[PDB]
């Protein structure tokens, strides 16, 4: 299971580019904001829902627990 | 003699070409390879079947030794 032994492959290129010859951060805070945003968006709307359910649950038992010895 | 005229002026003897290489040292040869050679960035060309062909970043490292 080594390199030469993987796959079988045609018809395709690719274009590297050296390290020494271009810059690490081309646009660091035009690109990286937009992109949070799409990404928290498109997720936000089915990690948020049950986390509220837990909080509900919270107020309503520690509420209880306190009227039942302090009348 | 058609050729040099173009990039040289003045077509060459042979018995200049023969004291240029009676100059050339163990030293001389030493200096020019230094200059061209050490810790510089190759370009490269590949035509199939190639998958072990390492990775630019590979070729890159072999260029300096790590002790001289
Ligand atoms: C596998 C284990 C790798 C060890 C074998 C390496 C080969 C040894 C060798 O002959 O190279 C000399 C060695 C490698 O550097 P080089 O000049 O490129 O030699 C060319 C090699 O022949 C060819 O270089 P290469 O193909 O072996 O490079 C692949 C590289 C890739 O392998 C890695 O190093 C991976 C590192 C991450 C994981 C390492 C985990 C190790 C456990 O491995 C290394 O060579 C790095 C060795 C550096 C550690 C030794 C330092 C000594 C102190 O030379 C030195 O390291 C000199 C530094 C110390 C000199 C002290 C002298 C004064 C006393
Ligand atoms: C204290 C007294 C003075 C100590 C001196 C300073 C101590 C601090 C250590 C500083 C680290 C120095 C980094 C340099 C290390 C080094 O030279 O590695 C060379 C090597 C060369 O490879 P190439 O990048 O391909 O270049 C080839 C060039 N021809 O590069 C590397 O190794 C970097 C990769 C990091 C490897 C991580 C090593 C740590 C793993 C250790 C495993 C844990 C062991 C502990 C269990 C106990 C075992 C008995």
């Amino acid at each position: 299971r080594e390199f030469g032994h993987l796959t079988r492959m045609r018809h395709v290129i690719t274009y590297s580019l050296s390290p020494f010859e271009q810059r690490a951060f081309p646009h660091y805070f035009t690109k990286g904001i937009p992109n949070v945003l799409r990404r928290t968006r498109a997720c936000i709307l089915r990690v948020a829902p049950p986390f509220v359910v837990f909080y509900l649950v919270y107020t309503w038992g520690t509420q209880e627990f306190e009227k039942s010895k302090r009348k | 003699i058609g050729r040099s005229l173009l990039t040289y002026g003045r077509r060459i003897p042979l018995a200049e070409w023969e004291s240029r290489i009676a100059e050339v040292d163990a030293s001389v040869v030493r200096e020019v390879c230094s200059k061209y050679f050490y810790d510089q960035c190759p370009a490269v060309a590949g035509l199939g079947p190639i998958e072990q062909l390492p990775d630019y970043n590979r070729i890159r490292s072999g260029m300096f030794w790590l002790r001289f």
